[PDB]
RNA sequence: CCCAUAGUAGGCCUAAAAGCAGCCACCAAUUAAGAAAGCGUUCAAGCUCAACACCCACUACCUAAAAAAUCCCAAACAUAUAA
């Protein structure tokens, strides 16, 4: 992923989800939009 | 799919802009110009005609033809050869409401307005909005006395634009 | 003031009540009266 | 230290929401709807299935050759008008995307054959000559001979 | 029938000839020679100038004290002039150009030997002052985006506001002072020197009333 | 309550919905002016994770929470019950509301650790290797801040961090 | 059979 | 329509929806017809037919789905939502498609 | 190379006949008819600028089209900066 | 969530400028849909948003992190009436 202190969606297919105690951003269309809460 | 573009009557060319479009589809480019030029033969050459091309899964085409654009009708009806560069600030041409009625009585025969089954009033109110985009002004009464005065003053304006326009070209060379 | 709902497609024909009176009234009249009515009817309908 | 009310305001009955004057467009649709049911006598309620914008304009154009209009009104404006009216039993039809096929003269036979091309377009019901009907009633009124002949049936 | 609403009309608004922000120079026209003291009380406490709107309707509000150098002015200028529509917007400066000289000694020198030489100039800012004022045929939602982007890069706590939000902000604070259920306030105690509390306070605390600590402003304090 | 069933006969599948007996609210509520079932019965600030008779009325057969537009709860109380149900499952107080296991699954034997007042999901919690100094201690959360306004009968208020 | 101040 | 169009009516042969409009339990069935009769779904398989037969016999509504394999799916919508009917409809599409191939 | 066909310039001719109307080569120009023969609604049209919102009738479709068109313009301005 | 037809490729500039390089206008068909707010095309195509219809998404718009070197660092605790 990419560790970010301020998560932000970069397209319409990005979706927020809370896992393992922290927020993530996943995207199946563009896997480079993936972010991890720091 | 469907391809729709504006094509001059009797002047279809195998090259661009329409050539490369048909190439991607794989449709025969020469057959189009053959059929089209032979179908628009009765129509005067150089008139823009909206064309809609229907493509079948076997790269077979059945062209579709429409009536000329409103811009052609309005320009011709006014004598103007070229629309205004700026609208609302200068008047390029001048036509009547009688022309607009003879232009809607023939423009309402096209696929678009016909399939809607609208009255001729709704078409005349759409052609006055396109005339404004051109700069043309729609007047109720227009006698040849004042149509020859405005037409005479329009050339004065056109001549001035050449001087200003040509002045910029000469300045560009000095740069 | 509220039109009656449509009768079911499988239900037996339920004829309207207002006409039931008309059906009976025609039987009471005499043919000569019915005939006179009819001559005016045919012309009125044309 | 912010004040704390003894009872949370949400737990208490909220005051009724202030009324709001009806929009001008609403009181315009009602005037057009009334005209529809009053002016023309044949009214067929159909379901506005998701036909393509072209296949939905081509059909509407065919319905015009025979002088059959295709009106569309919102169900929230067309339900109240029916709740207080003669046509109070047409209410259950208006659930979802619907439209009105209306004509001053009933040309049912001419509309049905146009609706048979699309098997997934259902003619739910109608109201002819202030008489409510189902679909199967439209199929019969279509097969029923013209009125002038029926006028002659008794004469004959 | 989704209910539509009227829209505000800005036809009555006029746009100046130079809507963009003018350029700010590093130093004043004539360089200063007399060196000045630090005078830190120019960024301490509430502001008594440029606290109200003059021409525009949206601005950047300062929620703390600080000094602005040239680097800050360029960031505000470029960011605003790039992100704004010159035709329907205009912006102006509510702060003067850097005038306060800041001395600095050369690297490696020990304490003493006099005072340093003028290095750069700054502009002192107090809390409650408007830094940039914007206006024109635009709503606040349009400018609020890039104005906050600018406000976040300033050396003090700032925030974009409008004639409405600013007014509401002030009225909400007055409401808090009135409905406060706590019978004990900083003002009452300090002014009466209850508990001998003025032995740990400052004379400025009689006027700031606990809402200010150095250059920092605390809006949640009543 | 509604149920759905599928019956396969002669390679043909049939799906039906059948209504079932539905429970009815008890009559004569103490506070008929209440807006949600909680204030109508004077239960606001008076329930905890261990009051399962109350919590079972707002969950599904498999342990899931019910929507707020169905139960009629207020967002403030729906969030409390949603958190008290999470802590009841973790404490083992809802053993008949377990998740549905697909055909052919036998849960493995896992260390049985008794716990209560568990705010966070066990697997998503990392150990505190560095407690920190007395003024910046890393506390262990116990309970929920959503239940902080609950009726306390003691002089010491609810401690939420150990 | 519930008074105004009854709590289950 | 979007979720059902990505899948496609490939194995399907015919779909028939019957309901009584005047009855007060046909909202689900009429909503199911609104999506299946969409240009997105119908386009996936032109051969696949979609029929709507209206009735006024006071009978319950049903959705009968004929597949190419010969299997049939029936959903009685009086006490079923459109989403439930659509979901079950999709699941069978996926199963029957895999069986054929 | 492709150009619009040449248009005549003769005041008397333009007012008498509509030049662009006829497009066929074998056909003839369309002469304008007198005023009485044209319909009645053709000389009450809006030659000038569009009617403002304050001039229209609230209970009219043309009033809400203008109001809906102004809110689409607003949605676009607000979204542009985003 | 849902859905998208048309005067028209508006005019001018331009090799080309087709809602989206720039300047001008920003009117109008249809119950309803900007002479186009965001991607995109060499230009076009093409995907969304604002529209109608359907009917309750019937939200918040007040804060976003953390790492050093001998070995973490009292032990523990949410519910019996403020002493
Ligand atoms: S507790 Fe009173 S509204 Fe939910
Ligand atoms: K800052
Ligand atoms: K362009
Ligand atoms: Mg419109
Ligand atoms: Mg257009
Ligand atoms: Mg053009
Ligand atoms: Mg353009
Ligand atoms: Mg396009
Ligand atoms: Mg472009
Ligand atoms: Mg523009
Ligand atoms: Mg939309
Ligand atoms: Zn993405």
């Amino acid at each position: 992923f990419k560790n970010k202190t301020v998560l932000k969606k970069r397209c319409k297919d990005c979706y927020l989800v809370k896992r393992r105690g922290r927020w993530y951003v996943y995207c199946k269309t563009h896997p480079r939009h993936k972010q991890r809460q720091m | 799919g469907v391809i729709r573009a504006i094509v001059r009557a009797g002047l279809a060319m195998p090259g661009p802009p329409l050539g490369p479009v048909l190439g991607q589809r794989g449709v025969s480019i020469n057959q189009f110009c053959k059929e089209f030029n032979e179908r628009t033969k009765d129509i005067k050459e150089g008139i823009p005609l909206p064309t809609k091309i229907l493509v079948k899964p076997d790269r077979t085409f059945e062209i579709k033809i429409g009536q000329p654009t409103v811009s052609y009708f309005l320009k011709a009806a006014a004598g103007i050869e070229k629309g205004a560069r700026q609208t609302g600030k200068e008047v390029a041409g001048l036509v009547t409401l009688k022309h607009v009625y003879e232009i809607a009585r023939i423009k309402a025969q096209d696929e678009a307005f016909a399939l809607q089954d609208v009255p001729l009033s709704s078409v005349v109110r759409s052609i006055i909005g396109s005339a404004r985009s051109l700069g043309i002004r729609v007047v109720k009464d227009l006698s040849s006395e004042e149509l020859a005065a405005f037409q005479k003053e329009r050339a004065i304006f056109l001549a001035a634009q050449k001087e200003a326009d040509l002045a910029a070209q000469e300045e560009a060379a000095k740069k | 003031e509220a039109l009656a709902g449509a009768p079911l497609d499988n239900a037996p024909k339920e004829y309207p009540p207002k006409i039931q009176q008309l059906v009976q009234d025609i039987a009471s009249l005499t043919l000569l009266e019915i005939s006179d009515l009819n001559e005016l009817l045919k012309k009125t309908l044309k | 230290i912010p004040p704390k009310p003894a009872i949370h305001p949400s737990c208490l009955p909220s005051p009724p929401s202030p009324p709001q004057e009806e929009i001008g467009l609403i009181r315009l649709l009602r005037r057009e709807i009334a005209a529809v049911f009053q002016d023309n006598r044949m009214i067929a309620v159909c379901q506005n299935v998701a036909l393509s914008a072209e296949d939905k304009l081509l059909m509407r154009h065919q319905l015009r050759k025979h002088k059959i209009l295709m009106k569309v009104f919102p169900n929230q404006v067309l339900k109240p008008f029916l709740e207080d009216s003669k046509y109070q039993n047409l209410l259950p039809l208006f659930v979802g995307h619907n439209m009105l096929l209306v004509s001053e003269e009933p040309k049912v036979k001419e509309m049905v054959r146009i609706l048979r091309t699309v098997p997934f377009l259902p003619l739910l019901g109608g109201c002819i000559d202030d008489t409510i009907l189902s679909r199967q009633g439209f199929i019969n009124y279509s097969k029923l001979p013209s009125l002038p002949l029926v006028q002659g049936e008794l004469v004959g | 029938v989704k209910t539509l609403l009227p829209v505000p009309s800005f036809e009555d608004v006029s746009i100046p000839e130079k809507p963009k922000l003018r350029f700010i120079e590093r130093a004043p026209l004539v360089p200063k020679v007399r060196r000045e003291p630090k005078n830190l009380s120019d960024i301490r406490g509430p502001s008594t100038e440029a606290t109200e709107f003059t021409e525009g309707n949206f601005a950047i509000l300062a929620l703390g004290g600080g000094y602005l150098h040239w680097g800050h002015f360029e960031m505000m200028r470029l960011t605003i002039n790039r992100s704004m529509d010159p035709k329907n917007m205009f912006a102006i400066w509510r702060v003067p150009a850097p005038f306060k000289p800041i001395t600095r000694k050369s690297v490696g020198h020990r304490m003493g030997g006099g005072k340093g030489a003028i290095d750069h100039y700054v502009t002192p800012v107090k809390a409650g002052r408007l830094v940039v004022e914007m206006g024109g045929r635009c709503e606040f939602e349009e400018v609020q985006g890039f104005l906050d982007q600018v406000a976040h890069k300033l050396p003090f706590a700032a925030k974009a506001v409008s004639r409405g939000t600013l007014e509401k902000m002030r009225k909400d604070q007055e409401e808090r002072e009135r409905n406060n259920q706590n019978p004990w306030t900083f003002e009452r105690i300090a002014t009466a020197n209850m508990l001998g509390i003025r032995k740990v306070l400052s004379p400025y605390d009689l006027t700031h009333k606990g809402k200010y600590w150095g250059k920092f402003y605390m809006p949640k304090r009543v | 309550f509604r149920e759905v069933v599928e019956t396969q006969e002669g390679k043909t599948t049939i799906i039906e919905g059948r209504i079932t007996a539905t429970p009815k609210e008890s009559p004569n509520p103490p506070n008929p002016s209440g807006q949600c079932p909680i204030c109508r019965w004077n239960l606001k600030h008076k329930y905890n994770y261990d009051d399962v008779l109350l919590l079972s009325q707002f969950i599904r057969p498999h342990g899931g929470m019910l929507p707020r537009k169905i139960t009629g709860l207020c967002q403030e109380e729906h969030r409390k019950i949603e958190e008290c149900v999470k802590m009841a499952h973790r404490a083992g107080l809802l053993p008949n509301h377990r998740p549905r296991l697909p055909e052919g699954v036998v849960p493995k034997s896992k260390p049985q650790l008794n716990r209560y007042l568990t705010r966070w999901a066990p697997g998503s919690v990392k150990p505190i290797y560095k407690k920190g100094p007395r003024w910046n201690r890393v506390r262990m959360p116990v309970g929920s801040p959503l239940l902080r306004d609950n009726v306390c009968y003691s002089r010491t208020p609810w401690k939420l961090y150990h | 059979s519930y008074l105004p101040g009854y709590v289950p | 329509a979007a979720a059902l169009a990505r899948l496609g009516l490939r194995p399907v042969k015919q779909v028939r929806v019957q309901f009584c409009p005047f009855e007060k339990n046909v909202e689900s069935t009429r909503t199911f017809l609104q999506t299946v009769s969409s240009e997105k779904v119908r386009s996936t398989n032109l051969n696949c037919s979609v029929i709507a037969d209206v009735r006024h016999d006071g009978s319950e509504p049903c959705v009968d789905v004929l597949f190419g394999d010969g299997h049939r799916l029936i959903m009685r919508g009086a006490h079923l939502t459109a989403l439930e009917m659509l979901t079950a409809f999709a699941s069978h599409i996926r199963a029957r498609d895999a069986a054929g191939s | 190379a492709l150009k619009d066909p040449d248009v005549c310039t003769d005041p008397v001719q333009l007012t008498t006949y509509a030049m662009g109307v006829n497009i066929y080569k074998e056909g003839q120009d369309v002469p304008l008819k007198p005023d009485a023969e044209y319909p009645e609604w053709l000389f009450e049209m809006n030659l000038g600028p569009p009617k403002t919102l304050e001039e229209l009738d609230p209970e009219s479709r043309e009033y809400w089209r203008r109001l809906r068109k102004q809110n689409i313009w607003r949605h676009n301005r607000l979204s542009k900066n985003k």
